[PDB]
Parts: structure tokens; C-alpha cells; sequence
């Protein structure tokens, strides 16, 4: 509980197949009419869910992928690029590798998740919706 | 190769505006960040703010009520407008491209101009007196001569010096100019060389001070 | 803004030796949002490091950044004398982007004292009004140096000037220029013009003088 404004901006993309998200370079921003080109970078984090199966047995749902713009978020102090597990970057030409403080992460109290969309001609990844 | 180089006065009255130019040669304003980044003399480096080639904008919020940047894509140029300059915005300006080689979108300052100081005063420009620095046996250590030329009462900065239009390097010592009582700069620039040279080789200073139009050489004999 | 403290203000090192640059932030960028520039005099800057520990391609890999947060080194390696410059950190963790007021590398080298040589004013200068004497100390180290006037023997004090060049890239000695400026009239009443020279490298202070007219 008390998440205060920790939260994703937008929804997730639930991963429905066994590979992981990714995205062509230059690809996979989600769509925000409230930034600039400077904005458009950061990472999608993997997050996952366990449920009681119905045999009584602890079982994964299927993970959810969470855009946060570089240095917010959980992940707020990892380098663009880094390799790390969970962790997949994106960026649009005109990014500049700066953490975005200013635009940081969502009180859900306060701001409805922004359904994520992308630009018209993004290569969608398989399994992904 | 990407070059860069900055024009516009030198000289700029307190509360008037100070206006530069960045021309690129070698390469293309597009696809580029473009930033411009000052230095008052003997001090650090300011950021003053960046544009994207196809416009948009982030300036350092100590300046943001004066500064604009503007780019000219037709002309391979961008552009510095800074309003109601007082003597806190002397300094070199410097524009510079902003680009990450590695892929990794890091913003780094990768070419730059060579830099154009900007003295905000209310004087008026004045050309300087070039008067030699002959040899002589007082400028004589041994098979070592010194000569130079004394560059005196001008303002504002700067003066180049070279000597035989850039043919002679080694051995050059060109001070920083002091400024005097009077409110007027004056330099010096030297060169030492061997003795036996001096009634055989030629010794000219070239003087520029752009500010007045002010262009001497000065050939220097014993 | 965030404000980086650069330290020490200046440093005085050996060739060979290994050189360690602070710069401390006012608040944290993270590790990835710190760049080192280096200016030689005259020059624009140029890059060493970015994203505070990935080094520009051009630059030998004795340079090397380190540290994260607030807490940041540069660290010169095998430091040698074209390595004498100003080195600014600058941080893009926070807009607006800052630099920090840079540390200066001095080279050191052993003593050399100064050459000295005089300069009476030329006749063109004097048909104007005015007479410009000039003492130039050439090729010395370190740069700690006293130069005084004596006019007929009479300590000058008040009208003179100095100025130092940058230490020179290559040996790493400093010149030095000091200029009495008198009127027409108060030159052609004085014989002896001397400058007096005081350095580490002489084992006394020195003289060098001319008489007006000879």
C-alpha cells in the first residue's frame, strides 16, 4: 500500500509469449503530446505476479512490462543501456541521455494510467499486447 | 571535417543586445543538437542553453528572460540573442555541436567554435601603437637575441599577434595584455632567436586588432 | 542548480606522476551524468569522459572517471607536460547543466632561472610623448619572481606592470614581462635604467640596466 507517486505513467504490455520485450533502436517510447524530443528515452521494467493455481500450488501470471523515462522510477539511477535483467531500453532520435526528473513517476491517486500507445509503424513485438 | 566558427561584434553597449552567429562548414545543421556555452576571462564555463535542429529549445533558466537561440537550416547557421547585457555577460562565447558518437545519446559538446569574446562597455574602440622591441647587447644572452613588439593603448580586447605571417612559432612569447589607468589595454609579444641571425633573417610582427580595423607589420631591427 | 566543487583549486605534479581530480555535487546525478572537459589555453574545451566513467575514444586510457552520487574523480595517469591545462567537470544529472570552476595541472620541472633582457623605449614611441621601458624574464621555473625598477638608482614603485605567460606545454617554464611607463620629459631626466631580478634559480638578485642615449 501507500505507492504515493512511485507508478508507472502508462499501462502496461503484457507479455503473453516467452521472450522478452524489445523493440527496434529508435522504437518503443510510448506516445506523450506532454514532452519534448529530449524526453523520449528510458525503460521498460518487467513485473511480475504470482497467483494460488488451482491445485493449491504458487503460479505466475504473465508478466507486465512498465515504461518508465529514464532516471525516474524503480530502476531511477541505472545508465541508459545498462544490461541488467528485467530491464529493456528504448529511446527516440532526439533523446538526450538525462534523467527526467521532471516528468518523474504517477501518483494514481491524483492521474489515471495514460493508455500506451505507439507511433503508427512501430514493430510490435510477438506475444506482446 | 565539421568546423565551427562564431561572428558578430565585439563590443556591446550595457542594456543593448548581443546578437552571434555559428556557421557550420563540413557537415549539416540537421539532425544535430546546437549549444552555445561562455567563459568570462579567467573564469569557468556557463552553459547557456541548446537547439535542436528542427527547433526546440531548453536555455539555462538564469538566463531564460533574455536569451533566444534560433537555427537557419537554409544557411547552415544558429543563432545567440542575449538582451539587456550588462559587464556580468563578458566573456568568450563559444558555440558547439552536441553529439554521442557511441550511440548512447549522451549530451557532450563534441566540435566547438574557436570562441568570440564580447566585452559589454560603454567605451568606445580605440587602435593600438605597435613601437618595436629592438635587439640590441641588452637583449643579447650569449648566441641568444630577444626582440618583440610592444602593442600599446587599445581597447577593447583582443590582439593577435604572429611573427613572418605565421612562419615563426618557436621561441614566441605573447603576454596577456594588462589594462592600464587609463582604461586602455597594452600587450607585449617577444621572440627569442640566435644571434648570428640577426643581420640575415627577417623579423616582422603582424598585429591584428579587428575591433578598430587596426592591421601592422612591423619589421624589428637592432 | 546543482553546483560541483572542484578540487584541490590547483595542482603541481611531476611528469610521471599519477594526479587525482575531485569534483563534489551539491546534490545527486546518478552515475551516468557527468562529463570531464580539458582546456589548454587559448583553446576551446575538449572532451575526456562522459557518462562519469566512459572515456571519449580519442583520449588514452590513462584517463579514467570514477564515482557516483555526488562524489567524482578524474585521475591522469603517467601525467605529462602537454598535460598541463584546466580540467572542468560539468553534470547533466539536472538542468541547468553546470560546470564546475576547474582544477589547473601545473607540470613541475626543475629550476631554471630566468634569462633577462632590457628594452629602452624606441625613438618612434618617444616622439610621441612617452617612454615604455621593458624587462622580459624568459624561460624560468618556478613561477615565483620579483622584478623591481631602480631609475638613477631611485626603487620605482607604482609604475610598472606585469604580466605572466601560461606554462608552456612543452618545458614547462614560464616568461614574465615587467614595463615601467614614464612621460617624455621625467625619461630624458634619469641616465640608469635597471631592472632587478630576484628568482630561485640565481643565487643572488641581478641586475640588468642601460644608460638613456648609449
Amino acid at each position: 500500500s501507500n505507492m504515493n507517486n512511485t507508478a508507472s505513467w502508462f499501462t502496461a504490455l503484457t507479455q503473453h509469449g516467452k521472450e522478452d520485450l524489445k523493440f527496434p533502436r529508435g522504437q518503443g517510447v510510448p506516445i506523450n503530446t506532454n514532452s519534448s524530443p529530449d524526453d523520449q528515452i528510458g525503460y521498460y521494467r518487467r513485473a511480475t505476479r504470482r497467483i494460488r493455481g488451482g491445485d493449491g500450488k504458487m503460479k505466475d501470471l504473465s508478466p507486465r512490462w512498465y515504461f518508465y523515462y529514464l532516471g525516474t522510477g524503480p530502476e531511477a539511477g541505472l545508465p541508459y543501456g545498462a544490461n541488467k535483467d528485467g530491464i529493456i531500453w528504448v529511446a527516440t532520435e532526439g533523446a538526450l541521455n538525462t534523467p527526467k526528473d521532471h516528468i518523474g513517476t504517477r501518483n494514481p491517486a491524483n492521474n489515471a494510467a495514460i493508455v500506451l500507445q505507439l507511433p503508427q509503424g512501430t514493430t510490435l513485438p510477438k506475444g506482446f499486447y | 571535417q565539421v568546423q565551427l566558427q562564431e561572428s558578430g561584434p565585439g563590443l556591446v553597449k550595457p542594456s543593448e543586445t548581443l546578437s552571434l552567429t555559428c556557421t557550420v562548414s563540413g557537415g549539416s545543421i540537421s539532425s544535430y543538437y546546437w549549444s552555445w556555452i561562455r567563459q568570462p576571462p579567467g573564469k569557468g564555463l556557463e552553459w547557456i542553453g541548446y537547439i535542436y535542429y528542427s527547433g526546440s529549445t531548453k536555455y539555462n533558466p538564469s538566463l531564460k528572460s533574455r536569451v533566444t537561440i534560433s537555427v537557419d537550416t537554409s544557411k547552415n547557421q544558429f543563432s545567440l540573442k542575449l538582451t539587456s547585457v550588462t559587464a556580468a555577460d563578458t566573456a568568450v562565447y563559444y558555440c558547439a555541436r552536441i553529439y554521442d558518437s557511441s550511440g548512447y545519446y549522451h549530451p557532450v559538446f563534441d566540435y566547438w567554435g574557436q570562441g568570440t569574446l564580447v566585452t559589454v562597455s560603454s567605451a568606445s574602440t580605440k587602435g593600438p601603437s605597435v613601437f618595436p622591441l629592438a635587439p640590441s647587447s641588452k637583449s643579447t644572452s650569449g648566441g641568444t637575441a630577444a626582440l618583440g613588439c610592444l602593442v600599446k593603448d587599445y581597447f577593447p580586447e583582443p590582439v593577435t599577434v604572429s611573427w613572418n605571417s605565421g612562419a615563426l612559432t618557436s621561441g614566441v612569447h605573447t603576454f596577456p595584455a594588462v589594462l592600464q589607468s587609463s582604461g586602455l589595454y597594452s600587450l607585449s609579444s617577444v621572440v627569442t632567436v640566435p644571434s648570428s641571425s640577426l643581420g640575415t633573417q627577417t623579423y616582422i610582427c603582424n598585429v591584428n586588432h579587428k575591433p578598430s580595423n587596426t592591421k601592422v607589420d612591423k619589421r624589428v631591427e637592432p | 542548480e546543482i553546483v560541483l566543487t572542484q578540487s584541490p583549486g590547483t595542482l603541481s605534479l611531476s611528469p610521471g606522476e599519477r594526479a587525482t581530480l575531485s569534483c563534489r555535487a551539491s546534490q545527486s546525478v546518478s552515475s551516468s551524468y557527468l562529463a570531464w572537459y580539458q582546456q589548454k589555453p587559448g583553446q576551446a574545451p575538449r572532451l575526456l569522459i562522459y557518462g562519469a566513467s566512459s572515456r571519449a575514444t580519442d583520449i588514452p586510457d590513462r584517463f579514467s572517471g570514477s564515482g557516483s552520487g555526488t562524489d567524482f574523480t578524474l585521475t591522469i595517469s603517467r601525467l605529462e607536460p602537454e598535460d598541463f591545462a584546466v580540467y572542468y567537470c560539468q553534470q547533466y544529472g539536472s538542468s541547468p547543466w553546470t560546470f564546475g570552476q576547474g582544477t589547473k595541472v601545473e607540470i613541475k620541472r626543475t629550476v631554471a632561472a630566468p634569462s633577462v633582457f632590457i628594452f629602452p623605449p624606441s625613438d618612434e614611441q618617444l616622439k610621441s610623448g612617452t617612454a615604455s621601458v621593458v624587462c622580459l624574464l624568459n624561460n624560468f621555473y618556478p613561477r615565483e619572481a620579483k622584478v623591481q625598477w631602480k631609475v638613477d638608482n631611485a626603487l620605482q614603485s607604482g609604475n610598472s606592470q606585469e604580466s605572466v605567460t601560461e606554462q608552456d606545454s612543452k618545458d614547462s617554464t614560464y616568461s614574465l614581462s615587467s614595463t615601467l611607463t614614464l612621460s617624455k620629459a621625467d625619461y630624458e631626466k634619469h641616465k640608469v635604467y635597471a631592472c632587478e631580478v630576484t628568482h630561485q634559480g640565481l643565487s643572488s638578485p641581478v641586475t640588468k640596466s642601460f644608460n638613456r642615449g648609449e
